[PDB]
RNA sequence: CGAUGUCGGCUCGUCGCAUCCUGGGGCUGAAGAAGGUCCCAAGGGUUGGGCUGUUCGCCCAUUAAAGCGGCACGCGAGCUG
RNA sequence: CGCUGAAAGCAUCUAAGCGGGAAGCCCGCCCCAAGAUGAGGCCUCCCACGGCAGCCGGUAAGGACCCGGGAAGACCA
């Protein structure tokens, strides 16, 4: 089940074949492993991948002494892949092979408090037709005296976004080792510079 | 005089061996272990009972046709979070919360009794970890 | 009137161990562990094997006429064996062996392979004759059972798999 | 299959088992195929 | 009765199953294709429009289907009126 | 719907046992999740500090405050 960590830099268009195939470039390597997660250590089989140099004076304490184990730089960010193991000390984009398939998670893009609409494309209300200030909002929410309440999950205005999202079964296009660079078919979650997480597909 | 009521004791450990007995009839006594109701100094607002071991909680027993047709319950306070299982799969699964269930629902109600459910160590497969309290085998 | 009662006549030479809850039989052709109601009990005679209950309650009698069928059939497995004959009936039916397996060309879009468990061995004679053969009696009914209900007999016509001397009945088309 | 609250022999070939529980009536004309409910 | 706002629509659902569709079956006066009838099954789905306040219903064009009921004939401190 | 099969010499999917079999049930996919007080696990960092399972005090590893901001966001986080 190989994994790596990336970054996504921007989306664009290639032609194949004749066709213009619209692509999300990623940064994915190179991923040192600085832990390795085992049954009889951990419970479970995993890999701990870093990611992006991090500045020393930036690094604390006890996260130094974590990575001096590993014999391994400072790096930004730790992030496990589960039940995979590399044999190399270090992962990259060359796990990868054009035509194979890819999950890729991300952190979606945050709206902050959304409404109704937004959120679940609630139908809202009328805008003419004597609608009162209600144009945008929920109806009703409920019966009467049965039950009396509102049942968990009622679809209702808040948070909605910057939140783990994952996108199934991504075409990886192309793959650029020279550049650790990922063309991965379609949207990835979240915002150019943002991180996420390349994953062998679990459809078939 | 005043009745008389016990400075806290040592609680006794006590080990029993699940294998083939009957899931009710066994709860009961592990019940009773808990409450402490066999000590002739028994005080009902204290924890004073003993703590209880149980190793292969998975070959309890049942009569009649109840490892089919026995449901759990579980209510998730969603619209359709009524979840339902069989005897024969809790005990493919979780096979110790069947004897936890069983005695839990046979203590009381409340802060005290439910201080009692942790002084229950049910385990399924002969062993437990225990040995440093050196729990007394019971035979029930 | 009482099949429990009828003594079992053992070939020589097969042997029959009792054991609790279980006989086993071996024979020329193989073993078989034969599961026993403990209440049930399996006597072993000259030539022969018997099988005794402990009372006339409904259960026992239940029991004792199954449990000498079954021993029985252990016995005239390990000696005789146990074979069933399918016809395969329908102008472009037929079936032929391929390796172990047997290969039904039946009329849809592709062929079937049946697969061999084990005990189980495929003879394909003629092209629409197929035997299954094996020392066990329920497992070479059951794996007839599939051969046979990959296609079954038409309502209508004379055109699929048949059990040897199963009867032709069908009804009018139109 | 034929479900209904009454069921009977149809013809002197109908055989009235007892299977699972419930009461069913076989022949071998599969108009008489019963099952009680 | 020192007030429990009553039809219909909209919004938002959720549940029942005596199931409209999709899935699995038996019987057929089941050749096939298409149906009929009963059984299992509530996971999902169940269109847009003309008329009329309408619910309902009739009609137009489609559809796998254009299901029926409960929730104070669900929902006016949510809207309409 | 069957296999094997008595009671009931036949028969029976069943009384012992075994197959097959639904968009439905359990899992599998995606998201939350140890206040799971039953509060889980692994890696790493600090250290046996003064005075009087408790108190005061100065520290360590760390953290907060404050500031520049942010496809994070009502404030908060
Ligand atoms: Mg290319
Ligand atoms: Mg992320
Ligand atoms: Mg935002
Ligand atoms: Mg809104
Ligand atoms: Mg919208
Ligand atoms: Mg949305
Ligand atoms: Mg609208
Ligand atoms: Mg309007
Ligand atoms: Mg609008
Ligand atoms: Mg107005
Ligand atoms: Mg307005
Ligand atoms: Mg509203
Ligand atoms: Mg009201
Ligand atoms: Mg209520
Ligand atoms: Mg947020
Ligand atoms: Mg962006
Ligand atoms: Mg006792
Ligand atoms: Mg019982
Ligand atoms: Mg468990
Ligand atoms: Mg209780
Ligand atoms: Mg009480
Ligand atoms: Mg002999
Ligand atoms: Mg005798
Ligand atoms: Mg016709
Ligand atoms: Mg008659
Ligand atoms: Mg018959
Ligand atoms: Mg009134
Ligand atoms: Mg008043
Ligand atoms: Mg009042
Ligand atoms: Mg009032
Ligand atoms: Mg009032
Ligand atoms: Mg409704
Ligand atoms: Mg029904
Ligand atoms: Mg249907
Ligand atoms: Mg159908
Ligand atoms: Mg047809
Ligand atoms: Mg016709
Ligand atoms: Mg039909
Ligand atoms: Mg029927
Ligand atoms: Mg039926
Ligand atoms: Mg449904
Ligand atoms: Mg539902
Ligand atoms: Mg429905
Ligand atoms: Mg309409
Ligand atoms: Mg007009
Ligand atoms: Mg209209
Ligand atoms: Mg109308
Ligand atoms: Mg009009
Ligand atoms: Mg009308
Ligand atoms: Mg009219
Ligand atoms: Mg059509
Ligand atoms: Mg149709
Ligand atoms: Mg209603
Ligand atoms: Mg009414
Ligand atoms: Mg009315
Ligand atoms: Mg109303
Ligand atoms: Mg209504
Ligand atoms: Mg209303
Ligand atoms: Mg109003
Ligand atoms: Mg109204
Ligand atoms: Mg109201
Ligand atoms: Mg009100
Ligand atoms: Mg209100
Ligand atoms: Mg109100
Ligand atoms: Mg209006
Ligand atoms: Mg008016
Ligand atoms: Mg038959
Ligand atoms: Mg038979
Ligand atoms: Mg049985
Ligand atoms: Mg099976
Ligand atoms: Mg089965
Ligand atoms: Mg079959
Ligand atoms: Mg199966
Ligand atoms: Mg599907
Ligand atoms: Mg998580
Ligand atoms: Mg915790
Ligand atoms: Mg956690
Ligand atoms: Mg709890
Ligand atoms: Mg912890
Ligand atoms: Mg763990
Ligand atoms: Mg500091
Ligand atoms: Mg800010
Ligand atoms: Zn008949």
């Amino acid at each position: 089940m190989k994994g790596i960590l990336g970054v996504k830099v921007g989306m664009t268009r290639i032609f194949r074949d004749d066709r213009a195939v619209p692509v999300t470039v990623i940064l994915a390597g190179p991923c040192p492993v600085v832990q390795r997660r085992t049954p009889e250590k951990d419970g479970y089989t995993a890999v701990q991948l870093g990611f992006l140099p991090q500045n020393p004076k930036r690094v604390n304490r006890p996260l130094k002494g974590h990575f001096a184990k590993a014999g391994v730089e400072p790096v930004r960010i730790l992030r496990e892949i589960r039940d995979f193991n590399p044999e190399g000390d270090t992962v990259t984009v060359e796990i990868f092979k054009p035509g194979e398939r890819v999950d890729v998670t991300g952190t979606s893009k945050g709206r902050g408090f959304a409404g109704v609409m937004k959120r679940w494309n609630f139908a809202g209300g009328p805008d003419s037709h004597g609608a009162h200030k209600i144009h945008r909002h929920p109806g009703s929410i409920g019966n009467r005296k049965t039950p009396g309440r509102v049942y968990k999950g009622k679809k209702m205005a808040g948070h909605y976004g910057a939140e783990r999202v994952t996108v199934m079964n991504l075409e990886v296009v192309d793959v650029i080792p020279e550049e650790n660079l990922l063309l991965v078919k379609g949207a990835v979650p979240g915002p150019n510079g943002g991180l996420v997480i390349v994953r062998e597909t679990k459809k078939a | 005089m005043k009745t008389y009521v016990p400075k806290q004791v040592e609680p006794r450990w006590v080990l029993i061996d699940a294998e083939g007995k009957t899931l009710g009839r066994l709860a009961t006594k592990i019940a009773t272990l808990l409450r402490g109701k066999h000590r002739p100094d028994w005080t009902p607002n204290v924890a004073m009972g003993d703590f209880v071991v149980v190793v292969n909680a998975d070959k309890i027993r049942v009569t009649g046709k109840k490892l089919e047709q026995k449901i759990y319950t579980r209510y998730s306070g969603y619209p359709g979070g009524l979840k339902k299982i069989p005897l024969e799969k809790m005990l493919a699964t979780h096979p110790e919360r069947v004897l936890e269930h069983a005695v839990k629902g046979m203590l009381p109600k409340g802060p005290l009794g439910r201080r009692l459910f942790k002084r229950l160590k049910v385990y399924a497969g002969p062993d437990h970890p225990h040995q440093a309290q050196r729990p007394e085998k019971l035979e029930v | 009137s009482r099949i429990g009662r009828l003594p079992i006549p053992v070939p020589k030479g097969v042997s029959v161990e009792v054991a609790p809850g279980r006989v086993k039989v071996k024979g020329p052709k193989g073993e078989l562990e034969v599961p026993v109601s403990p209440e049930m009990r399996v006597v072993v005679e000259e030539g022969v094997v018997r099988v005794e209950r402990p009372s006339d309650e409904r259960r026992h009698k239940s029991l004792h006429g199954l449990t000498r069928t079954l021993i029985a059939n252990a016995v005239k497995g390990v000696s005789e064996g146990y074979s069933k004959e399918l016809l395969i009936k329908g102008i472009g039916y037929r079936a032929r062996l391929v390796g172990r397996a047997l290969e039904l060309t039946v009329g849809f879009s592709h062929p079937v392979v049946v697969e061999p468990p084990e005990g189980i061995t495929f003879e394909v004679p003629e092209p629409t004759r197929v035997r299954v053969s094996g020392i066990d009696k329920q497992k070479v009914g059951q794996v007839a059972a599939n051969i046979r209900a990959i296609r079954k007999p038409s309502a209508y016509h004379e055109k699929g798999i048949y059990y040897a001397g199963e009867p032709v009945r069908l009804k009018p088309g139109k | 299959m034929k479900v209904r609250a009454s069921v009977k022999r149809i013809c002197d070939k109908c055989k009235v088992i007892r299977r699972h529980g419930r009461v069913y009536v076989i022949c071998e004309n599969p108009k008489h195929k019963q099952r009680q409910g």
